[PDB]
RNA sequence: CUUAGUAACGGCGAGUGAAGCGGCAAAAGCUCAAAUUUGAAAUCUGGUACCUUCGGUGCCCGAGUUGUAAUUUGGAGAGGGCAACUUUGGGGCCGUUCCUUGUCUAUGUUCCUUGGAACAGGACGUCAUAGAGGGUGAGAAUCCCGUGUGGCGAGGAGUGCGGUUCUUUGUAAAGUGCCUUCGAAGAGUCGAGUUGUUUGGGAAUGCAGCUCUAAGUGGGUGGUAAAUUCCAUCUAAAGCUAAAUAUUGGCGAGAGACCGAUAGCGAACAAGUACAGUGAUGGAAAGAUGAAAAGAACUUUGAAAAGAGAGUGAAAAAGUACGUGAAAUUGUUGAAAGGGAAGGGCAUUUGAUCAGACA
RNA sequence: GGAAUACUGCCAGCUGGGACUGAGGACUGCGACGUAAGUCAAGGAUGCUGGCAUAAUGGUUAUAUGCCGCCCGUCUUGAAACACGGACCAAGGAGUCUAACGUCUAUGCGAGUGUUUGGGUGUAAAACCCAUACGCGUAAUGAAAGUGAACGUAGGUUGGGGCCUCGCAAGAGGUGCACAAUCGACCGAUCCUGAUGUCUUCGGAUGGAUUUGAGUAAGAGCAUAGCUGUUGGGACCCGAAAG
RNA sequence: GUCGAAUUUGGGUAUAGGGGCGAAAGACUAAUCGAACCAUCUAGUAGCUGGUUCCUGCCGAAGUUUCCCUCAGGAUAGCAG
RNA sequence: AAAUAUGUAAGAAGUCCUUGUUACUUAAUUGAACGUGGACAUUUGAAUGAAGAGCUUUUAGUGGGCCAUUUUUGGUAAGCAGAACUGGCGAUGCGGGAUGAACCGAACGUAGAGUUAAGGUGCCGGAAUACACGCUCAUCAGACACCACAAAAGGUGUUAG
RNA sequence: GCCCUGAAAAUGGAUGGCGCUCAAGCGUGUUACCUAUACUCUACCGUCAGGGUUGAUAUGAUGCCCUGACGAGUAGGCAGGCGUGGAGGUCAGUGACGAAGCCUAGACCGUAAGGUCGGGUCGAACGGCCUCUAGUGCAGAUCUUGGUGGUAGUAGCAAAUAUUCAAAUGAGAACUUUGAAGACUGAAGUGGGGAAAGGUUCCACGUCAACAGCAGUUGGACGUGGGUUAGUCGAUCCUAAGA
RNA sequence: GUGAUUUCUGCCCAGUGCUCUGAAUGUCAAAGUGAAGAAAUUCAACCAAGCGCGGGUAAACGGCGGAAGGUAGCCAAAUGCCUCGUCAUCUAAUUAGUGACGCGCAUGAAUGGAUUAACGAGAUUCCCACUGUCCCUAUCUACUAUCUAGCGAAACCACAGCCAAGGGAACGGGCUUGGCAGAAUCAGCGGGGAAAGAAGACCCUGUUGAGCUUGACUCUAGUUUGACAUUGUGAAG
RNA sequence: GAAGACAUUGUCAGGUGGGGAGUUUGGCUGGGGCGGCACAUCUGUUAAACGAUAACGCAGAUGUCCUAAGGGGGGCUCAUG
RNA sequence: GUGGCCUAUCGAUCCUUUAGUCCCUCGGAAUUUGAGGCUAGAGGUGCCAGAAAAGUUACCACAGGGAUAACUGGCUUGUG
RNA sequence: GCGUUGGAUUGUUCACCCACUAAUAGGGAACGUGAGCUGGGUUUAGACCGUCGUGAGACAGGUUAGUUUUACCCUACUGAU
């Protein structure tokens, strides 16, 4: 709201907080980003480095829907499985009952392995696993199903 | 021009871009509108349920393989199948495309269940005129929704064969790159 | 809506910048060319006579075989053979749907005070699916028009369809099973080189000029040029088609935390007017007496304009130089000061003027 | 030889005259004088008395007298300037809105968050209700192919508010979140080592490196609103010679 | 000054803006000419000049460093809230 | 070889006694670095002070300066041009220097009383035509820092040496 | 040492002025005295800091109260407030028995932005408080539009030889009409007709507010009417440069 | 291009242009042709005009020293710096005028040299006549100004209007210290108001322009040259 | 009648092209210009005994040179008288 | 001993090119050319933190500048 | 105190001569004095010459032609009520 800005504070003050000596002019120092080479180069070397130049190797007609791949680690695995039946699943860690995630289905590409799951035996099938997340996995007495 | 700590803007406004604003005041009056020629139109097309019956069919894109939607219209094989001719059931509700094909089992047995379904939950009124007056349903999508197909059990049994699912991986990706090469060394000896 | 200020383009500087998927609104499909009707141009403009006149029938010329109809458009489909059932078409009238219109459908002007005027204040009532809005001598649900809710008419469009009724269309038309033989599909065009322009399109995105100019298990595309081998996906060089979308113009309506006569359109008014320019063009200013002219009879002074009285009105401190009537600036009257400016600050004298408490 | 006086200094020695001030508003404190009761100049004025009760005091205003006072605004090291604008008065007259953002603050919910593209509904541009997606966040790092975050009470050490134990207290010991410094561990990149096994060139286990990252190490974000600041826009207002 | 001619002049007609016309002065082309007038692009851009509208309270500067076709301007550090 | 300026130190993150780790180092348990345990409390390691100390984010204006004392360069010199440290003006009124951006004194909320600063006390003008010892007579006397100027050389003018 | 010579500039002139000679001059010493927005004490305003106080039965714990210190300011920052158009809520607010506006060397409140009251004028709407919102506050921009001054009854109303007497008319005559007189244009005219251009200015009657830079009874002014007659004059036809 | 007549127009083709029935094996585009490669492609040969080379050309641009070195003429000339050059003449006295002189800063031959009767609102010097130009002012006429009746503007204006000195943005109407100072006014007057008229046309600055010029940078209409198309038919070397 | 697959016309390529178009034509600086470089650097001094410190101050220098004139080791001692 | 006894002797982005690694990519799947990336140098900006750039205006224009020259005045007085 | 001149050439300040004279002294007042004049010079635009430049053009070199506006206000001064 306009009744709450300093240009009301400012009434009846000349230079409205401008100054007297530098005034407020059109374009002093050019518009947009103009002399990023000459004479605005401090204010991009730092603040702002790597700016100008080329690095990497072009790519034509990217599509991102090739590059899909949500990841998900292992401390949150069981928030996969509904809260009424997750309790009933870890105190009855066992196998022939072990229950079935499957990661794809809740929008997730590659199983990561972070966290440290509890000693309970379970089926975790997915596209793609990394190399600890399986060990650990395997270790609590479940197995991974490759998917596709 | 360029000063402080300051991300990098890219605002594309160096046209006449003031001539060109579109604001939409009339959202509101839109919406009275098109639910008036709901309305309007409901009422010209007797009890139909001004809309078409649409088969299920698989996205494409590994991204959204894992889903299934409503698609254009049933192809010519399902149509067949379920038992009558597409002339005809264009004219009593349901949506035909001809460019689709069948190359899935699971998708084109879905579509044939949801045309008999359909065949039999409708009333065709015959051409003599007498045309008994049964109510109108709006709707043929609420009438026979779309559901994703099972995929698993809740709850099986481990079978681990001793095998590492990283290793299966890696693997594969070894042999589909040195494929090429692999056969070119064995025909040259 | 999102993808996305992203892939990409760019003195890779300044800057620029799409598309596939996903959700949603709206949904609708199609037809020519290329085939011998060949046991019968089966097609059509026009003229003329009559008739049920957005047309129909008879007859006569003409167009047309250098191809007019029927039949078939790639999803197919066609020529033969076999066995089967399933389904009608074209008009009247009465209603309905829509639009343009007319008419009907509640309740106080009852008392007191102020006022020129009651539509104000106070007291006592009525209606309300009507206390939106406007008018009437000041703030009116109940004085008038309307408003709310319903009823009753008049004139058309469109065949969308709800009932009835007159015509059998027709050895007509369409759909579906199986066998066999076939299955015509668009050229100075695709494509290629080059030049120019353009695009996010980068060994070249589209478009155009010139040169070259194809094929039929072919051809196009698959975002890095090329040779070789595969795969995927469509079918160009011919055509039609509602809705969702756009709209500072036109016509008909409803609104606003918009402006309130130097504002708001240039224009609230005989405004694109008066006026200027040879011309193209340029382009103003200007709203308010009172409820009602009741717009001042008559007398008197003056050549007259007018003045002074009288009168009208609630008010001439409303008189067609008219509501209210500020400032700059001016006249008269009253008070005060003033020896080459005036004005100001602190303090008190003098003059004028004034509030507070008399508890 | 014995005094006096001057000069300088000290007294919790005494006493006269004059001026300005009276803040506070029951009691509470420290003291003094007293055998006692009590009193007092002891944490801020009371007592007595007169005149007048209105223009008398006082306010306002005009004028007179003493002293003082150069014209405002603006650029500038420097303006009363022989620097520029301003004869006078009325009305109008200049940091705005928008897209995308930084910091900070308020609010809702929270590993999530965002109902309003759209649908439903309505007393109808309001209010109320809702599915699926999508955006951002929850994983980083490489040009890329790609790979992807616990040896351990999610580590050790130093400093840490608060809490716990003992203690009259002072202190001592225990535990120590946030945060600060430092040494390690983990993930990606780079440079090395190259095990069991082999489409004999694939595979890359294990152990290292004054190298490197906008990382991990019991999540903090998403949405709305506000002041201030940034960029593109006529962009605080008026102004070129041109094209 | 000139005044029977390269004379003076009416009317008709032709040449139009990077064009015309010029016994040539950059002269003239409707009081406009070293590139006319009219409308639009256009609220053209300006590191340059001018202006920028109420009160009180608290805090309170800089004309210096480095870089810039930088020297009447910016970025940067400092001083300030 | 000064004066003025200038680096570091004056304790708990310290000192001492004993002995744990290592792939570094040594002829060598030699050393180096980092630790376990024990001993030493705030006259705990000079003075004075400390409207508390430490830390973070964000952003305005400014980037023409000028003057005085001292140091100092160019120039005959300049109210000239250019540096060094500090204090000022700019951004600041008030008392004094008649007058003045910078000098002297002193920095400002509204008032009363008292006392002073720099500068003054014949009159203008508030305050001694005070006191005391001398000097000076100008036919162009003299009179108060910054400051608004005077020299070389002379006089049996007068005074002291 | 003091004084003197050395010692010459232009409007009249400056120990600040008057003036001062055992000074009111110069050097030096001792006292008294004068006065800054500085110093000391007190009151009051505000700011900052450190503290006290929820126990009902009385209203602001953003309240009340105790203690100490401090107060210059351009560019600039922040904070608390005043005023304006419009919007939601509320005061069952004010008003034709006078709302708003305007005038008022009349009164009161606030440091101030401002607020309140009385008197006069006037005639129909308007305000307090809690919140929302902005096309929200002017002395300036050779600012925009409109209005008005001093200058000032001033500059001026002086080219083209020149007017005078009487009568008539009229409220009114240097300027109208008639008569008389004196003059000028002097036939390349101040005469008599036309081409362009103007458009009723032509003529009569009525008539003077404005216009004819004095005047006006007059007029190319104002009001109301009247008036342009073609076989032979032109256009029309022809062709010129050209279109 | 030069600019009546008369008289005369010298030398230079190295440079810059213009031009040529001149020379050939320099430089050289696209198309075409050849080799290599699986192709994209690469390399090589050939190769138009122009350029280069050679000749011509000055009444083409221009030059004339210490490619040719200023010839005929002419001059302190509208061209000479030094310079008011030196001599003569003109005057009492001449930076003027004229006639001569010439190592001429820097004269010169159709960028025309020299000379010329007639003509000129052209630029200069002297002489005669003439005169208020002057010594040195005086007087007359008309219309103004002036006063009255009627009519009636504008420029300009921060506030205003007496000086001397001082300090000050270094030249005050205001400030400081002194001089002083008496209503209301009329005709004149040009000392001052750094008077009025215009955002300095000079100068500098700006990463502001425009007119004009040129082998500045980058282009272009036109024109020229080659290739392909339009484009067929018959014979020979 | 002339002329003839040549002219012409169309599309590319080379040359020519101030006739025309667009644009540019540094900075510091006792004004600007000319000159100079104090514009990127080095030594001594100005510089006021830490460090820092200006002027178109003073006296000079740099855009190179070297397979040794680089690295190690050994032996030796120079100018001058 | 990681060039010259010490104090100077020199150069970004884009592009090109070379060396290294023979590693990554050409996005329907492969082989071979070609192209594009990763790491380290070279080709240069001397206005040296690095635009690609000739004159003239006496026909002239605009924004400004007393930050800055051509008159007085003021300070200075070498020179006169 | 009082005077300090008349002329030839030059736009000239300056300078240089002739002559008279008691003498022909030097200066200031915004280098006194342009709403007092004059406009010869310098210093707009036209034109000629020399040298310089390829050229447009340059020349503190020579030559010729080239608009000099307003007072009625205040004060000062001169006179007048
Ligand atoms: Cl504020
Ligand atoms: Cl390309
Ligand atoms: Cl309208
Ligand atoms: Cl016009
Ligand atoms: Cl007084
Ligand atoms: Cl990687
Ligand atoms: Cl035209
Ligand atoms: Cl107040
Ligand atoms: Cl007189
Ligand atoms: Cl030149
Ligand atoms: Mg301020
Ligand atoms: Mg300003
Ligand atoms: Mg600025
Ligand atoms: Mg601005
Ligand atoms: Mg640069
Ligand atoms: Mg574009
Ligand atoms: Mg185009
Ligand atoms: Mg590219
Ligand atoms: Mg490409
Ligand atoms: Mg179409
Ligand atoms: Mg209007
Ligand atoms: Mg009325
Ligand atoms: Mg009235
Ligand atoms: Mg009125
Ligand atoms: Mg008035
Ligand atoms: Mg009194
Ligand atoms: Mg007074
Ligand atoms: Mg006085
Ligand atoms: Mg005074
Ligand atoms: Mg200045
Ligand atoms: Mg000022
Ligand atoms: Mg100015
Ligand atoms: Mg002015
Ligand atoms: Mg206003
Ligand atoms: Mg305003
Ligand atoms: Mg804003
Ligand atoms: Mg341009
Ligand atoms: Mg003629
Ligand atoms: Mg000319
Ligand atoms: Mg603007
Ligand atoms: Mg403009
Ligand atoms: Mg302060
Ligand atoms: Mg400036
Ligand atoms: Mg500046
Ligand atoms: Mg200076
Ligand atoms: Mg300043
Ligand atoms: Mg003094
Ligand atoms: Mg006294
Ligand atoms: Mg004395
Ligand atoms: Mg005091
Ligand atoms: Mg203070
Ligand atoms: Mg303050
Ligand atoms: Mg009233
Ligand atoms: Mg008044
Ligand atoms: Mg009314
Ligand atoms: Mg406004
Ligand atoms: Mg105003
Ligand atoms: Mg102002
Ligand atoms: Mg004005
Ligand atoms: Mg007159
Ligand atoms: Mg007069
Ligand atoms: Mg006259
Ligand atoms: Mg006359
Ligand atoms: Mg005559
Ligand atoms: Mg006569
Ligand atoms: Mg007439
Ligand atoms: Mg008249
Ligand atoms: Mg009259
Ligand atoms: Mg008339
Ligand atoms: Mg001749
Ligand atoms: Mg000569
Ligand atoms: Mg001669
Ligand atoms: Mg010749
Ligand atoms: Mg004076
Ligand atoms: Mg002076
Ligand atoms: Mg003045
Ligand atoms: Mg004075
Ligand atoms: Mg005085
Ligand atoms: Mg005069
Ligand atoms: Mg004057
Ligand atoms: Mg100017
Ligand atoms: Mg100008
Ligand atoms: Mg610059
Ligand atoms: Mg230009
Ligand atoms: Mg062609
Ligand atoms: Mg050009
Ligand atoms: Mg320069
Ligand atoms: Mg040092
Ligand atoms: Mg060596
Ligand atoms: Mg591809
Ligand atoms: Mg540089
Ligand atoms: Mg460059
Ligand atoms: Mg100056
Ligand atoms: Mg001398
Ligand atoms: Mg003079
Ligand atoms: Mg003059
Ligand atoms: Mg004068
Ligand atoms: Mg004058
Ligand atoms: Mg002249
Ligand atoms: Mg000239």
């Amino acid at each position: 709201p306009s009744r709450f800005t300093k240009t009301r504070k400012h009434r009846g003050h000349v230079s409205a907080g401008k100054g007297r000596i530098g005034k407020h002019r059109k374009h002093p120092g050019g518009r947009g980003m103009a002399g990023g080479q000459h004479h605005h180069r401090i204010n991009m070397d730092k603040y702002h480095p790597g700016y100008f130049g080329k690095v990497g190797m072009r790519y034509f007609h990217k599509q991102q829907a090739h590059f899909w791949k949500p990841v998900l680690n292992l401390d949150k695995l069981w928030t996969l499985i509904p809260e009424d039946k997750r309790d009933q699943y870890l105190k009855s860690a066992s196998k022939e009952t072990a229950p079935v995630i499957d990661t794809l289905a809740a929008g997730y590409g590659k199983i990561l392995g972070k966290g440290r799951i509890p000693n309970v035996p379970v089926i975790v099938k997915a596209r793609f696993v990394s190399k600890l997340a399986e060990e650990k996995i395997r270790a609590a007495g479940g197995v991974v199903e490759l998917i596709a | 021009a360029i000063s402080k700590n300051l991300p990098i803007l890219k605002n594309h406004f160096r046209k006449h871009w003031q001539e060109r604003v579109k604001v939409h005041f009339d959202q509101a009056g839109k919406k009275v509108s098109r639910r008036n020629a709901r309305a309007t139109r409901a009422a010209k097309i007797a009890p139909r349920p001004l809309d078409l019956l649409r088969p299920v069919v698989r996205a494409p894109t590994v991204k959204y393989n894992r889903k299934v939607r409503a698609g254009r219209g049933f192809t010519l094989a399902e149509v067949k199948a379920a038992g009558l001719t597409a002339a005809y059931a264009r004219t009593i509700g349901i949506a035909v495309d001809h460019r689709r094909q069948n190359r899935n089992q699971e998708i084109f047995d879905a579509n044939v269940q949801r045309l008999k379904e359909y065949q039999s939950k409708i009333i065709v009124f015959p051409r003599n005129g007498k045309a008994p007056e049964a109510e109108q349903v709006l709707s043929a999508a609420a009438t026979f929704p779309i559901a994703q197909p099972a995929t698993d059990v809740e709850a099986r049994a481990v079978q681990d064969n001793g095998e590492s699912a990283f290793r299966t991986l890696r693997l594969a990706r070894s042999e589909k790159k040195f494929r090429g090469i692999r056969e070119k060394r064995a025909r040259e000896k």
